[PDB]
C-alpha cells in the first residue's frame, strides 16, 4: 500500500485484477496451492469478449482488469461459441487424432521392470512420524 | 499452392521392367538415377531387407530431391516416408543420437487391426440424472431402428459426450462403442418449436435400418516412435505432437521391440518398414555418422536415403575432408547414386512442366529464351522467371508470356552469377570480410 | 475511473515514417520520386512484381534477396512491400540474430516465424441470446413424473439489452447452468445456442446501489440486440494453431493449471503435428469455409543466419504451404556464419543463393540525397533554408545519408532554443560539431590511441 | 541513510542554462566537458519532447572523462517523470533467455504508459460485524474521525467469512473491484492477546473519511504489461525474473491495444531512455538486432558509452573503432569527452571532498591535484577518503599534505602498479604459468 | 581445535597509531601492506562509503590471503565478510552477473535486536474461548501460567497435534511453536503407545531473552523472490519444482531497499555494510569486470577486496587483451592497489616458529634451521608442510620433539614440485613401458 502510486513498484497492481490480498497470497502459497485457487475462478473476461462486441460496447473492460489484454482478446473464447466449429476443431487436432489412432486403447508395450516407494528418513522420534504423515501423505494436496 | 516439386507425381518408370521413360510423371532425364531409385523403391516395397543406406549424389539442382520426392509419391500414404533435414538433429531438448533414434523409429510403421463395434439409430428418448453439487451422473438412452428398440444405460463419460453433442430425441446418432465417440448424423423428426435456442435444424435422415449393433473392422498405423512415447510415460501423451519427449530410456525401446515382434507373431500387427530420407546429410557430425552406421545394423532399421551436394569437403566436427563430406567408413556402407546436370532439351522439357504446373502459357520464343537462360543462369532461376514473367505479362494484360516479359523479368531479377559480379563490382560499398566499408559517394 | 486526456493525438517519427508505399504507376513503372521514395526505380519495380506475386495465391516458398550496401534502402523497400500488402496479409519481420534462442533449437524458432508469416481467415457465425436477466420462471409440466412432486416443462427467462427485451423459453436443462453459475435476476448472461447452456458476465450495474458494500464489480447492460446472429471473421496464423494444439490452454486439472502458472516455455513442435494441421486446414479450404492467406517472412541481416538455418530453409521452402521469404543482406563476399572454411557472395551459401530472386540496391546520387533530405525534413516537421538543405546534402555525399538525416532534429533544437522557427546554416554548422560522424571520431581514436597512456583509449 | 556516498552522488543534474542549453563551467556537480554537456542537453531536449523515436548516441572517450557522470547527470536532469533504463552490456548475456529477448525487454522497459485514475477505497477499523439469516448483515467501521454502519451483501458476508475479519482488524475495500483486503489489526488491540501469530501485524487506525476518492497517476513500462500478460500471474515474474522468451504475438497485441488507449486518450505514451554502458561488450548479434530495434515507433532514444579505441568486435575477429560494427556506427552520432585540465581536476576533487565531507587544506588539494594529473582522476579521488581516515587516526582537524603523502605511499596508482608487475615478473604467474617461489 | 593454514593469523597487529608492529598478531613483515589493510578496515568500519575497490597484488605465497583474513578478524563477527573465488561465479543456474549481485548483497548486513518471550510447559488446559480465541494453560515444575491465544497462533498450536498433557514450546512474539513431547506424568497412560514421553520443564515456564539477530540483504531477496521453506512443499518433487536461483530483477532489490529503510527509520533495524572478498580475481572474465564497474557505482555496494597473483597476463574472455594482474586497465583505475612483497630468510624463520607452536609441534634450533632452509630454497608453503609429517615421525620414534632426523626423513618421503619435476624429466624421457604419460 506504500508503493501503489506513480512510479512506485506496485503502480501496476490497480490494473492487474488482483487485490493486495490476492497478491500477498500468490507470493506466499506454492504453485500447487495457487493452482487449487485457480480452480474456483471464472474466466469472466472471456465472456465479456462474447458480449461487449460492438462499437457501442467500445470493447468494454473493467478498468481494474485493463492490463489483462490477452485474456480480454483471445480467439479461444469466440471459437467455442460459433456454431460452425471450424476453428474449434483446428485447435483440437492433436487431442482428436491421438484418440482416433487408438493409442489410448492399444495395449501397453512396456512398463518399468522395477517399482519402489519413496525413500524415507528413519528417526526414532514421534515428531518425525507426524512430519512424515504431514508431508508424504499431505492432506490438503490429497 | 504450387511448390518447387508439386509437378512430381511419381518416378516415371515402367513398373514391369523398371525402365525409366525419358519423360513421365513429371520427371525428366536422370534415367540411370531413376532406374537405380526404382530398384531401391522395389526393395522398399518388398520389406524383406533392412538397413540399406543409399546416397543420391550430384551437383546442386539435377533433381536429387525431385527423385526422392518422386519415390515418396510412388509409395503412397501407407508406407512411412520421414523427411528429415540434417539440421533438425541438433536439438536442445535431446542429444543428436536420441534425435536420430527417434527419426529412425518414426520410419517403421506398426499397422494394428481391431474389431470396433458401432451403434446407429434414432434416439427415441433420453433420461439423465445429475447429482446436485456435481459428482455422479446417470442416465438411459432409448435408441431405435426400423427393426429394433433398446434401452442402454449410460455412464458419466457417455453423458458428457451426449450433452456436449447436445443429443436430443429424433436425432440420428452413431456411437463407436469402443472409443465412445458420438456423431449426430441428422434428424428424423422436425426441429421442435416449443423452445428457443435449440440451434441448427440439421439434415433430415430416414431412420437407420437393421440391427443397432454392428461390428466394424478398422486398421490404424502407428510408428514405433509413437509406441515409444506413450510407453515411456504414464501421462502427457501430447508429447507425440508437442515434442516435449525427452531422451527415452533404452529399456523401454528394448521392451517395445520384443513386444512388437510378439504382436507380429500373434497376427495383431503388421510391421510396415518405410524410408528415412536424410536430405543435406553432409550437415551431420562425425558423432552422428558413427551412430547411423551401427543403427543401420538392426532388424528394425528403415531404408535410409540421403542426398549431398558436396564435393571432397570437410566433415563437420573434425579437421579433415572426405568425398561428399561423409566419412569413408560411413560411405563403405553406402551404395551411391549419381545425378547428372541436364541438357538443353531436358531443361526445355522441365521448364514446360513447370510452366504447365503454374498454368503459364509461354510463347515458343519465350520458352526458347528461358531455355537459353536455363543453360547459363540455371534451372531454378529460369523457373523463377516463369512466374515472374506471368505477373509482368498481366500488368500489360498480355494473354501469353512474350519474349518481352521474359526479358523484362531477366532485367529486374539477377541470377546468382550476375549477382556475384554485382558484388565484385561494388566491393567498396558492400561490407567486406574485414568489416570495412565506405558509405560515401 | 480513468481521467481521459483530451489533448490532441500525434505520431512519433522513426527512420521510415516517410515511406508510404512503392510509388508505382498502374503500369508498375516506378515514379521517379513518390510515396516517400527517391530513386531505386529498378528495385522498386522489382518489389512491385514481388508485391503482385504475394497477392497472387499461386506463390509458395519463393525466395527474394535484397542485395546492396548499408544505407541503400533495403529495409525501406521491405517496409514498403509490407505497406503495399496492408494489415490483411501477414508481414513477419525478424533479424537473423533473433533465431539464436536459448529455449528451443534454432530450426524451431525459424519454423515458428515461417508459420507466423502464414495466415488463415476463418468465417463462422456467432449466435447467442444476451441481456440482463429480468425474470426466471418455471413452467410447471402438464404431466409430472411420479414420486417427484415438482416437474417443470419450460423455464422462462426475461433478457433485456439496451436495445430491447425478450421473453425467452428455454429447455429446463438450463437449470444445471443457472444453479452452477449462480445466475440471478439482475445478472448479465448470454445463452449460446450450440449448447443451450449459459454463462454469467456479472451483475448489471443498474444494481450497483443495492448495498453499501457488495463484493463484486458490476458490468454494463449489453449495448447490442438481445439476440445476436453475426458472421465473425477470425484472423489466425498457422503458428497459432501450432501452439493451441501443442499446449492446450483451458485445462481444468491440477497439472494444466500448474502449467499455466509457470512460464510457457517453447517446445520443438513436431512435423507430425504441423503436417496434420496442414491436412485439416486444406480440408476446410476445400470446403470453402476458410481462406489461406500466405504472407511475408522478412529476415533482415540474413547473413547472421548460419549454414544450419539455410539448409533447413531448403526443406522449409519446399513445403506446399509456405510464405514468401524476403532476405536482406549487405555482406559482400564473406565467410558463412557457421562454415568457417566457406566464403560466398552475400554471405549466403551458393547452394541456397541459387533459389533466390536477387534484387540489387544501388547507391544514391548527390541530387537524390538532397531530395531525401527534403522528404525527411518535412516528415520530422523541420523546415530548412535552402543553404541548410545544401549543407545537409553535402555531408550526405561526403559522409553518409543516415548521418545527415540524424542532424535534422539536433539542429532544429538549436534553432528553436535560439528563437528561430526555421533551421539555417548556423545551426547545421553547430549540430555537425556537437555530433560527430564515425570517421571524424575514428580519427580522434587513431590520433589519441597511438599508444598506451594515462589518457589513452583502450585496446 | 541506506544510500551511502557513491562515485556519482555529487552529480545532481546536467548543469546547463534551460533557455539556451549553454553549459556553465561548473554547476550541479559537473565540471568542464562543456561541448559534451551541451550535446547531452540537446539530446535531453529531444528525449523530453519525445517525438523523435529511436535515435542512438554514443558517448566516446578515454577512461575517467565523465561519460558515466554525464549519463547520470542526464538521468537526474530528466527527472523521475520519464523512464531511464540503465543497462550494463554484460547483463544481456542471460542464461534464462536469448540476447535478443534481453535487448527487447530493455527496450520495452524504456517506454512508459501513463494513466490517471480516481477510485473509491473504503478503509477503517472494524468495530462489529452483524449477520442475519432467515442472507444479510451490517458492518460498523471507524476511523479516528468517523464511525458508520454499512449494509453488506451476501457475497460480501462470504468474503468477510473467507478472510476471517474480526473486530479490531483494519480492512480495506476497493469498491471498484469489491474485494476486501485485511491490512492488519489496530494497535489498540496490542493488549487483546498474550500471543500473536506469525502473520499478524499492528497498525495505526485509518484517519479522516472512511471512503476516499484519491486521484492517482500511474506510469508502467511496456515491459511490465508484457510480463503481466506472459502468464496467469505474470506480475510475480516482475520480481523473480522467472520469465521466458516471451512470444512476439503477445507484444503484437499489447502494442495494438496501447495504441488504442492513446487514440481513446485513456493513456499517454512516455518514451524514455535506454543507456547501455560499455556497449563494446555487446557482440555482432546484439548490434545487428539493435539496428532493427531502433527503427520502430516504440523505440526509445538509446544512449551508449565506450572507451575502446580500434579494437576487435566481440563474436568476430576483425577490429573496428570503439569496438563497434561500422554498419552499426552508421546509425549513431558520437559525443566525444576529453581529458581534464588541472583546473578542472582541482574543481572535481573539491566537489568530491565536499560530497565526502572531507576538509582538505589548500596544500593538500594542490598536491592531490598534482596526483590527479600524474596518476589520474579516480586515484586522486580515492586518496581523499584514504587521507581523511589517516588524518582521523592522528586525530587531525584537517587533511594535511602528510595525510595525502602517506595515502600515496600506502596505495599504488595503476602506473606504479604496472611498474611493480614488470619489476617482479618472475615472482608472479606469467601468461605461460611459469613462476619461481624461491628467494 | 583444528589448525588450518591461516589459523595463526589473529589480526593485523597494528599500533594504536595504525603503524604495523614488525611481528604481531601472528604476522611477520608485510608491514606496509598491513598498514594499508588497516586503512581499509577503518574505511569499512566508518560505513560512510559505498563500493570502494581494493586490490591485493603480489606473488603466490606472499600472504595476500592472510591479509584478507586478518581484515575479516579486525572487523569481527558483526560486519559481514563474504569470501568467494573468482571461479565460483560460473554458475549453471543464472548468469554470472546475477551471481555477483547475490554476493554484493551477502556483504551488506542488517541487524535486528529481537526480544523473545518463550513459554515452555506442560499443557494443563486448552479452552477454546470463542466460536476464534483460545486460552491455553501451561505448567512447569515452578508454576503454571494462562495465555490468551490469537486464532492464528491457536491454529498453529492446533496444526501441531498439541493436546492436554503434551509439553510444548511457544515463542510469544514470533508465533513459532513446537510440541516438545508428551509429559512423562502420562507415561503409564498405556503400557505401550507410539509416543515420546519427556520430563516436565523444570525451570520457569516463562523466559525472556534478547537475541541480536543478523540477516543480509540477500536473505531478504531470497525470501521475497519465492516462497521459502514450509511455504513450498511441492518443492519435494524436484525437477521444475526445486528452489532454483532466478535472475532477480532490480525492481525487487530496489523495492527491498525501500522496505529495509522504513525499518531503519523506525529504528528497528541497523544497516551494516561489509566486505566482499574475491580471491583469484584473475579468474573473473571481461564481462564480470564490465559488470563490477557498474555495480560498484550503486549506492549500497560493499567494499570489494580483490587478490591477484598474475603478472602481465591475458584477461579471460578477451585473449586479445593482455594486462597487469590479469585485470582490465579500465577497471584497474578504480582500485586502491596494495603490493605484497616476498619474504626474507629471517622472516621465513619467524613464520616457521609461529606455525610450529600453532600446530603444537616443537623443534630443536637445528630443526628450525633446516626447515627455514627449505623455505628459502624451495617455498615457504613447502617448509611449513614439513612440520606435521616430521612430528608424526618423531612421535613414532618416541621423541617428544622434531629434530633434524625427522625433517630429513619428511623431506624425502614428501617431495616438492621442483624435485618431482626433475623426476618427471628424468623418467618421462620417453613413452616407454615405465614412462609418464605425456
Ligand atoms: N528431372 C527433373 N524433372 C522435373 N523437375 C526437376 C528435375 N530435376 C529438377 N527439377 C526441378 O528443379 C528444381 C530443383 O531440383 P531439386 O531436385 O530441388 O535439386 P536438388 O537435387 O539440388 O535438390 C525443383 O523445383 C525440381 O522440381
Ligand atoms: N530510396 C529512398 N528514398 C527515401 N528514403 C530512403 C531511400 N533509401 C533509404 N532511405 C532512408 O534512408 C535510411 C537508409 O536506408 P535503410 O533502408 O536503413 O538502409 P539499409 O538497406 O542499409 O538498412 C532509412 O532511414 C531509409 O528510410
Ligand atoms: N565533469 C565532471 N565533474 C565532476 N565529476 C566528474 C566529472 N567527470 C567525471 N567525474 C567523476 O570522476 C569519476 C570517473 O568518471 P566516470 O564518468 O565515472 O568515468 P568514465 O569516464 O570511465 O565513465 C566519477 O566519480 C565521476 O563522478
Ligand atoms: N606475513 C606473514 N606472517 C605469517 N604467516 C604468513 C604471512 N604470510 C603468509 N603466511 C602464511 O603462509 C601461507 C601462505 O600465504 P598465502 O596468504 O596463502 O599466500 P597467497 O594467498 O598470497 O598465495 C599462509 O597460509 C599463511 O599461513
Amino acid at each position: 500500500r506504500s508503493s501503489l502510486e506513480g512510479i512506485e513498484n506496485f503502480t501496476w497492481l490497480r490494473f492487474v485484477d488482483t487485490s493486495l490480498q490476492e497478491a500477498y497470497r500468490a507470493s506466499h502459497t506454492d504453485v500447487f496451492a495457487r493452482a487449487v485457487d485457480l480452480a474456483s475462478k471464472q474466466n469472466r473476461l472471456g465472456h465479456m469478449q462474447i458480449v461487449y462486441d460492438e462499437p457501442e460496447d467500445k470493447k468494454w473492460t473493467p478498468v481494474h482488469a485493463l492490463f489483462q489484454i490477452c485474456e480480454r482478446e483471445n480467439p479461444k473464447a469466440v471459437a467455442e461459441i460459433t456454431t460452425e466449429g471450424v476453428l474449434r476443431d483446428l485447435m483440437n487436432i492433436a487431442r482428436v487424432k491421438y484418440r482416433e489412432l487408438g493409442l489410448c486403447r492399444l495395449e501397453k508395450a512396456a512398463r518399468p521392470r522395477a517399482s519402489a516407494p519413496p525413500i524415507e528418513v528413519v528417526c526414532d522420534s514421534r515428531s518425525a512420524v507426524i512430519e512424515r504423515e504431514n508431508i508424504m501423505f499431505h492432506p490438503a494436496m490429497r | 499452392l504450387i511448390a518447387a516439386h508439386s509437378h512430381i507425381r511419381g518416378l516415371g518408370v515402367d513398373a514391369d521392367t523398371l525402365e525409366p521413360r525419358p519423360s513421365s510423371q513429371g520427371l525428366v532425364g536422370q534415367e540411370k538415377a531413376r532406374k537405380a531409385a526404382a530398384v531401391v523403391l522395389e526393395m522398399i516395397k518388398q520389406g524383406k531387407i533392412a538397413g540399406r543406406a543409399v546416397l543420391i549424389a550430384g551437383p546442386p539442382s539435377t533433381g536429387k530431391t525431385a527423385i526422392a520426392m518422386g519415390m515418396a509419391q510412388s509409395l503412397g500414404q501407407d508406407v512411412p516416408f520421414t523427411t528429415l533435414a540434417a539440421s533438425e538433429i541438433f536439438s536442445l531438448e535431446m542429444s543428436k543420437t536420441e534425435a536420430l533414434t527417434q527419426a529412425f523409429r518414426k520410419s517403421i510403421g506398426v499397422r494394428i487391426k481391431e474389431e470396433s463395434e458401432i451403434m446407429e439409430g434414432e434416439v427415441v428418448e433420453i433420461q439423465i440424472d445429475r447429482s446436485v453439487t456435481g459428482g455422479a451422473k446417470q442416465g438411459k438412452l432409448t435408441i431405435k431402428t426400423t427393426d429394433m428398440e433398446a434401452i442402454y444405460d449410460m455412464g458419466s463419460k457417455m453423458i458428457d459426450a451426449m450433452t456436449k453433442e447436445r443429443v436430443m430425441a429424433g436425432d440420428i446418432i452413431s456411437i463407436d462403442k469402443s472409443s465412445g465417440k458420438i456423431t449426430k448424423l441428422g434428424r428424423s423428426y422436425a426441429r421442435s418449436r416449443d423452445y428457443d435456442a435449440m440451434g441448427v435444424d440439421t439434415k433430415f435422415l430416414q431412420c437407420p435400418e437393421g440391427e443397432l449393433q454392428k461390428r466394424k473392422e478398422v486398421v490404424h498405423t502407428v510408428s514405433l516412435h509413437e509406441i515409444d512415447v506413450i510407453n515411456s510415460r504414464t501421462q502427457g501423451f501430447l508429447a507425440l505432437f508437442s515434442g516435449d519427449t525427452g531422451e527415452i530410456r533404452s529399456e523401454i525401446r528394448d521392451q517395445i521391440n520384443t513386444k512388437v515382434a510378439e504382436w507380429k507373431e500373434e497376427g495383431k500387427a503388421e510391421i510396415v518398414p518405410g524410408v528415412l530420407f536424410i536430405d543435406e546429410v553432409h550437415m551431420l557430425d562425425i558423432e552422428c555418422f558413427s551412430y547411423i552406421n551401427r543403427a543401420l545394423e538392426s532388424d528394425l532399421a528403415p531404408i535410409v536415403i540421403m542426398a549431398s551436394n558436396r564435393g571432397v569437403s570437410r566433415i563437420r566436427g573434425t579437421d579433415y575432408k572426405s568425398p561428399h563430406g561423409l566419412p569413408l567408413d560411413f560411405l563403405d556402407r553406402v551404395v551411391i547414386i549419381n545425378t547428372h546436370p541436364y541438357t538443353p532439351d531436358e531443361l526445355r522439357q522441365i521448364l514446360s512442366i513447370r510452366a504447365q504446373e503454374e498454368e503459364v502459357d509461354l510463347t515458343p520464343d519465350a520458352l526458347a529464351l528461358l531455355t537459353k537462360i536455363g543453360q547459363e543462369a540455371g534451372l531454378r532461376y529460369a523457373s523463377n522467371l516463369i512466374t515472374t514473367s506471368q505477373l509482368i505479362a498481366a500488368k500489360r494484360r498480355a494473354k501469353q508470356v512474350g519474349v518481352e516479359d521474359v526479358q523484362r523479368s531477366f532485367k529486374l531479377f539477377y541470377d546468382p552469377a550476375r549477382s556475384v559480379r554485382f558484388v565484385q563490382e561494388s566491393e567498396k560499398r558492400l561490407i567486406g570480410n574485414d568489416g570495412v566499408v565506405d558509405f560515401s559517394y | 475511473i480513468s481521467e481521459v486526456r483530451g489533448n490532441t493525438r500525434d505520431h512519433r517519427t522513426a527512420a521510415h515514417t516517410h515511406i508510404k508505399g512503392l510509388g508505382l504507376n498502374s503500369s508498375g513503372i516506378a515514379e521517379k520520386q513518390a510515396a516517400g521514395f527517391v530513386g531505386q526505380c529498378a528495385a522498386r519495380e522489382a518489389c512491385g512484381v514481388v508485391v503482385d506475386l504475394i497477392k497472387a495465391h499461386k506463390m509458395a516458398g519463393r525466395g527474394v534477396l535484397l542485395a546492396g550496401g548499408p544505407g541503400t534502402g533495403k529495409t525501406a523497400l521491405a517496409l514498403a512491400i509490407s505497406q503495399e500488402l496492408g494489415t490483411k496479409i501477414p508481414f513477419c519481420p525478424i533479424t537473423g540474430s533473433e533465431i539464436y534462442s536459448t529455449e528451443v533449437k534454432k530450426t524451431e524458432v525459424l519454423m515458428e516465424n515461417f508459420r507466423r508469416a502464414i495466415g488463415l481467415r476463418v468465417r463462422e457465425t456467432k449466435d447467442v441470446y444476451e441481456g440482463e436477466v429480468t425474470e426466471m420462471t418455471p413452467e410447471e409440466a402438464e404431466n409430472p413424473l411420479g414420486g417427484y412432486g415438482k416437474t417443470i416443462s419450460t423455464l422462462l427467462i426475461g433478457l433485456k439489452s439496451a436495445r430491447g427485451q425478450k421473453k425467452l423459453r428455454l429447455d429446463p436443462s438450463i437449470y444445471e447452468a443457472i444453479q452452477k453459475e449462480r445466475v440471478q435476476v439482475g445478472d448479465v448472461i448470454y445463452i449460446e445456442t450450440n449448447t443451450g447452456a449459459c454463462k454469467r458476465v456479472g451483475r448489471s450495474d443498474a444494481y450497483a446501489t443495492e448495498f453499501d458494500l457488495e463484493a463484486e464489480e458490476y458490468v454494463p447492460i449489453p449495448k447490442g440486440e438481445v439476440h445476436k446472429k453475426k458472421e465473425i471473421v477470425q484472423d489466425v496464423t498457422l503458428h497459432d494453431l501450432d501452439v493451441a494444439n501443442a499446449r492446450p490452454q483451458g485445462g481444468q486439472d491440477i497439472i494444466s493449471m500448474m502449467g499455466q502458472l509457470m512460464k510457457p516455455k517453447m517446445t520443438e513442435i513436431t512435423d507430425k503435428l504441423r503436417m496434420e494441421i496442414n491436412k485439416v486446414v486444406q480440408k476446410y479450404i476445400n470446403q470453402g469455409v476458410a481462406e489461406l492467406i500466405p504472407g511475408v517472412l522478412f529476415i533482415d541481416e540474413a547473413h547472421m543466419l548460419d549454414i544450419e538455418c539455410f539448409t533447413y530453409l531448403n526443406k522449409a521452402l519446399e513445403s506446399p504451404i509456405a510464405p514468401i521469404v524476403v532476405l536482406a543482406s549487405n555482406r559482400g563476399i564473406a565467410t558463412i556464419r557457421g562454415a568457417d572454411d566457406l566464403k560466398a557472395a552475400h554471405g549466403i551459401p551458393p547452394d541456397f543463393l541459387q533459389r533466390l530472386l536477387i534484387i540489387p540496391t544501388h547507391p544514391y546520387e548527390p541530387d537524390e540525397i538532397r531530395r531525401i533530405v527534403r522528404i525527411r525534413a518535412q516528415t520530422e516537421g523541420v523546415q530548412l533554408t535552402d543553404a541548410a538543405v545544401d549543407r545537409v546534402a553535402e555531408h550526405g555525399v561526403r559522409i553518409s545519408l543516415r548521418y545527415c538525416l540524424q542532424l535534422l532534429a539536433p539542429a532544429s533544437i538549436l534553432a528553436r532554443v535560439n528563437g528561430r522557427t526555421q533551421v539555417d546554416v548556423q545551426d547545421i554548422a553547430e549540430a555537425e560539431e556537437l555530433f560527430l560522424d564515425a570517421r571524424r571520431s575514428a580519427n580522434i581514436l587513431t590520433s589519441t590511441g597511438e599508444s598506451g597512456g594515462l589518457h589513452g583509449f583502450i585496446s
